[PDB]
RNA sequence: GAGUGGUGGCCACUAUUAUUGGGCCUAAAGCGGCCGUAGCCGGGCCCGUAAGUCCCUGGCGAAAUCCCACGGCUCAACCGUGGG
RNA sequence: CCCGGGUAGUCCUGGCUGUAAAGGAUGCGGGCUAGGUGUCGGGCGAGCUUCGAGCUCGCCCGGUGCCGUAGGGAAGCCGUUAA
């Protein structure tokens, strides 16, 4: 049964941008995919995207632009400290600073350079790059 | 998928997404609940008074009106009978699984070797148990109540 | 064969578990913890 | 696109030919519709679409 | 409006599609009869050749090659090299024509035209190892992968081919400046088509 | 100052050293150069000329 | 350089240009290296690099990986045949992978050097490392994969002055395309040398195939084919 | 537990046999007129320390980390090795 | 190189114990098939709580042992003063 | 092994035994990722018709086969019925 809406998201995203598809549907939405969305339309991965109303949870509709090498969540979704980002970055990303890891903390849902500049930890729920 | 057949058969209604009852409709709140009550008292089951209001009268789900008592949720069939004493005691489905055990039962008796059909009362039996711990969770049914085919 | 399990957050113990009980195919393993060159050698563990 | 569902069924008006009456019925019945006042058959079930046997007046939205 | 009257396309057969149809060649399908027989929209087969006659006037002359596997396509290509100055190759595509030096013929062009994308697979996989544009006549049932200029037509007529490619000569003549309307090309049709 | 990378008019992706990529100028127009990569020409999705606007393999 | 100067321009005049691209170097239209790449030409004629890319002829950028004799099987005895995996580059930006057969090792060697020509590529180079962050061209830019037959290999940035963490045949392939410090991890069977050296040929090619930004440019100081100092 | 050992103060080779680095260590042994490989490889090692030392300091922050940057610096360029306006990198 | 060899043990080699990070058509390996209890994993929205989780700050986790700079034995090993 | 005979068994009623190359040598639930072409069940549209619960064509859902793109694999090969 359906368990992970937000892993099928990103699966489904990475899996549409390896065949050149310029436009997705997700099909279950939420305000927390909602909240990656904006993260990820903010450095620049994704295009514009929108809310669509049907009688039942709602479908997001995506603009893709071919900049994203890979996308995926993270399970479990580990807690980290404010000064622990180093390690998780070499476990999921390519470089020093290649792409974001994406974190819900009590002020909300960001990139952990944001967070890492306000000084606060949460916990990790996707990678993209 | 099905719970034990492991098919995947789609067929369903698709609702389409309205928030008000249509312009063409003309009854009102208090014509619906009587026609319910008086298709109720004809015996019909709740899962049938909506085919009828839907087929007959052109009323599409009664979930398009507002409870008038209690704005906070809408108007259902199993509500509208509630409000007036009518409700079913049993959880139709339950008392609907229940039923076909008991007819299956004395079919097994006359025919000791039909292996075959003692497996669908098998699983007919299962789904009733998990009925019945779903609704003992909710307080559907007393603490005590056991379903037992003896009985 | 599925995903490998369990990955679920609060599964420590079953997790654990699995692993001592296929750590025990491993015969390096096997042989050091229940001590069996010991009880069959003639020099008694001794290098000469 | 399709990403709303929407029904291929409509709601008819429809008139009897005997009463003269008329209903709002379904075009894709499970029982069979009858004249709410005069009680004559109007509609009759099938596997999929029913089978009408009055006049159709408008087919609403 | 139209290079020749609907009533020329009609009676050549150039609107007559196969019993099969691809997602791809949709864009182009106008209906599909009551036989099961799909139909092309010749419209866009007007558009599409008066752009491929604008297109193919830029090149070198002699560096255009056409080629048809068919035997009801011979001639056509035949006949449009002769008169064009492109080079033509009808009959059996020798392998290694394009990509091996060593042979007696070699040769690299610069823009080819496939009659059958299906028929001529030798020469369109040997084009597509060199990195030069590809124009194709594609019917209802080819694809359109590898192919950068599609003209919609039927592919396997007779009369359908003279036509389409005594069009598309007018037009090559008419946009490289060497007559001075569309009137003047004074070559019969018939010159075009293989005969019995 | 160096050399400017190729980019696919389709997809925007840049044009690998030696994939079977192409290039030509605008059929309708023959004012810009429409650069098709490897992936687009396989599954024929289609490119739009940015002068003329005129589009379609 | 002063010397393969002249061996290029002694080349350039006694030769006779057989393909389309030939006869666009022969005559001046063609001049750097770079020129050649990411527009889908066809490339049969080993002169076109010793034109432009000369320095590929010395005996110090050109490698031999390995050699094998391999056997066919007859009525009449053993037929021996001799395979040769050989690669060359110029030490800065480009490097090229071959294998020739003949009936003796010389015309093995030779074929196999000829065809490292004309399988050459260009990659890209900097300095992604989390513990050294300098903008010099002297790794790989960032975390790369490669494969062939079992084997899978995963290059790593690694800090300036480490060296090559990894085996001898990557080694000598990184060599020669310019690189001197990374870090390495393998699955499979690296024992046979061919697909070892494939695979490695693949992971650099992949640099090619990760989307960038300006911004990454500037902060990991990406360079493309020469340094141009 | 186990009271302290004392440890070696260098490091030697993973491989005894490799032949280029066979070459490279007898020049250098030739070059400074060394008596024995071990002497040479305490030199290597201490090398090596500054290096690690260097990697670990350019990925930290905080406070101590400032501190342990300068007195690197300064002990490096008390030595000789740096000149006066060198960096860290 | 004042050392250099032999035998036995532990780690690495080994992604041959795999959380990071392995396998199960034909090579070792999917129960002959299904139903279901504990366990583990669980759809969308609103309000409350603050157990998990994150940040700040008090009291603790002896010395010796480990890392860094300066100082004393010729330098060092060793020892002392400070910071971790 | 081939030929002429032949007891148990093979068949029915009530129990026990629980084993097969019991093999799709492929555990089960969910989301996503080019196409082409047969056939079975239901539904929808159009055209014929001897008016048949009939015939032909197109589309949707669910089963059951073959060829094949990206990807996967040591390869044989698998490829929306995924390995
Ligand atoms: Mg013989
Ligand atoms: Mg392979
Ligand atoms: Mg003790
Ligand atoms: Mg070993
Ligand atoms: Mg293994
Ligand atoms: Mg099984
Ligand atoms: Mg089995
Ligand atoms: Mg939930
Ligand atoms: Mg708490
Ligand atoms: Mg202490
Ligand atoms: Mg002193
Ligand atoms: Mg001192
Ligand atoms: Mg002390
Ligand atoms: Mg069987
Ligand atoms: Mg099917
Ligand atoms: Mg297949
Ligand atoms: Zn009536
Ligand atoms: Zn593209
Ligand atoms: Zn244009
Ligand atoms: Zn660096």
């Amino acid at each position: 049964t359906l368990l992970d809406p937000l892993a099928n998201a990103l699966s489904h995203i990475t899996n549409s941008e390896r065949v050149g598809k310029r436009e997705v549907y997700i099909k279950p939405a939420s305000k927390l995919i909602g909240e990656v969305l904006r993260v990820m339309q903010k450095y620049g991965y994704i295009g514009e995207f929108e809310f669509i109303d049907d009688g039942r949870a709602g479908v997001y509709r995506v603009q893709l632009l071919g900049k994203i090498n890979k996308a995926g969540a993270i399970k479990p979704r580990f807690p980290v400290k404010a000064r622990d980002y180093e390690r998780w970055e070499k476990r999921f990303l390519p470089a020093f600073e290649f792409g974001i890891l994406i974190v819900s903390t009590s002020q909300g849902v960001m990139s952990h350079k944001e967070a890492r500049e306000k000084g606060i930890g949460g916990r990790l729920i996707a990678y993209v790059y | 998928a099905r719970m034990h057949a492991r098919k995947r058969g789609k067929s369903g209604s698709k609702r389409p997404p309205r928030t008000a009852p249509p312009i063409w409709l003309e009854y009102t709140v208090e014509d619906i609940e009587n026609l319910v009550v008086k298709l109720r008292k004809e015996g019909y089951s709740t899962a049938m008074i909506g085919t009828i209001l839907r087929d007959q009268y052109g009323i599409p789900t009664v979930k398009l009106f507002r409870d008038p008592d209690n704005p906070n949720r809408k108007l259902t069939i199993t509500r509208i009978l509630e409000k007036h004493g009518l409700a079913p005691e049993i959880p139709e489905d339950l008392m609907f699984l229940i039923k076909r055990a008991v007819n299956l039962r004395k079919h097994l008796e006359q025919h000791p070797k039909d292996l075959h059909s003692m497996r669908g009362l098998q699983l007919i039996e299962s789904k009733i148990r998990r009925l019945v711990k779903y609704y003992k969770r909710k307080g559907k049914l007393p603490k005590d109540w056991r379903y037992d085919p003896e009985q | 064969p599925g995903k490998k399990a369990p990955n679920g957050e609060f599964a420590g113990r079953k997790l654990k578990l699995k692993r001592k009980k296929f750590r025990w195919s491993d015969i390096r393993y096997k042989r050091r913890v229940l001590r069996l060159k010991e009880k069959s050698d003639p020099l008694e563990g001794a290098p000469q | 696109r399709n990403v709303i569902p929407m029904p291929r069924s409509r709601f008819l008006r429809v008139k009897c030919i005997d009463c003269g009456n008329e209903q709002i019925v379904f075009s894709h019945p499970a029982t069979r519709v009858r004249c709410n006042v005069c009680g004559a058959t109007l509609v009759e079930p099938t596997g999929g679409k029913g089978i009408i046997r009055a006049k159709i007046l408008e087919v609403l939205e | 409006e139209y290079l020749v009257p609907l009533d020329q396309y009609l009676a050549a057969g150039v609107h007559i599609g196969t019993q099969q149809k691809t997602k791809d060649m949709k864009k182009f399908i106008y209906r599909v009869r009551q036989d099961g027989l799909y139909v092309l929209d010749v419209r866009k087969t007007d558009e599409r050749l008066k752009v491929a006659g604008k297109f193919l006037a830029r090149f070198d002359p002699q560096s255009i090659l056409a080629v048809s596997v068919r035997l009801y396509g011979q001639k056509p290509v035949k006949k449009f090299g002769e008169v064009t100055g492109a080079r033509a190759i009808p009959g059996r595509f020798l392998p290694g024509t394009m990509t091996n030096p060593a042979v007696k013929n070699f040769f690299e062009p610069d823009v080819i035209i496939i009659t059958d994308p299906r028929a001529d697979h030798q020469a369109m996989k040997e084009a597509i190892e060199i990195g030069i544009p590809i124009v194709a006549l594609v019917d209802t049932e080819n694809l359109l992968s590898y192919v950068d200029l599609a003209i919609p037509t039927n592919n396997k007529g007779r009369k359908a081919l003279a036509l389409i490619y005594w069009i598309l000569a007018r037009e090559i003549l008419y946009n490289r400046g060497e007559i001075s309307s569309r009137e003047e090309f004074k070559i019969p049709v018939e010159e075009f088509e293989m005969k019995i | 100052l160096k050399f400017e990378i190729p980019v696919c008019t389709s997809c925007g992706r840049e044009i690998t050293p030696r994939e079977h990529a192409t290039h030509f100028v605008c059929p309708n127009c023959g004012e810009a150069i429409i650069w098709r990569c490897e992936t687009c020409r396989l599954l024929a999705k289609p490119y739009k000329c940015p002068k003329c606007g005129w589009e379609g393999p | 350089s002063q010397e393969w100067k002249e061996y290029a321009k002694r080349v350039l005049d006694e030769w006779q240009p057989k393909t389309k691209l030939g006869m666009l170097v022969k005559e001046g239209q063609i001049t750097d290296i770079h020129e050649i790449f990411r527009k889908g030409y066809q490339i049969k004629e080993p002169e076109i690099i010793d034109v432009l890319l000369p320095e590929v002829n010395a005996r110090e950028n050109q490698e031999i990986l390995d050699i094998a004799l391999t056997v066919r099987m007859t009525d009449s005895g053993r037929r021996v045949r001799f395979r040769v995996l050989a690669a060359v580059g110029n030490r800065d930006g480009y490097v090229g992978l071959g294998i020739g057969h003949g009936r003796e090792v010389g015309i093995a060697i030779r074929k196999a050097i000829n065809y490292a020509k004309l399988n050459i590529i260009e990659i890209k180079r900097g300095c992604g490392s989390w513990e050294c962050r300098c903008r010099r061209p002297h790794s790989v830019p960032f975390t790369v994969e490669g494969k062939e037959g079992s084997v899978r290999v995963k290059l790593i940035p690694g800090p300036r002055g480490l060296g090559l963490v990894i085996g001898d045949v990557g080694k000598k392939i990184l060599r020669l395309a310019g690189i001197q410090d990374v870090w390495s991890q393998t699955l499979g069977e690296t024992r046979t040398t061919v697909n070892f050296a494939k695979a490695v040929f693949n992971a650099l090619y992949n640099t090619n195939k990760v989307v960038v930004t300006p911004e990454m440019i500037e902060r990991y100081g990406i360079v493309v084919g020469r340094a141009m100092p | 537990g186990d009271p302290k050992r004392q440890r070696k103060k260098y490091e030697t080779p993973p491989h005894p046999w490799i032949k280029e680095r066979l070459d490279r260590e007898r020049v250098l042994m030739d070059k400074y007129e060394l008596k024995n490989k071990k002497e040479l490889w305490k030199h290597e090692t201490q090398l090596k320390n500054f290096r690690r030392r260097a990697r670990r300091l350019l990925a930290a922050r905080g406070k101590q980390a400032e501190i342990e940057r300068e007195q690197l610096l300064a002990r490096l360029k008390r030595l000789g090795l740096l000149p006066e306006d060198a960096v860290l990198d």
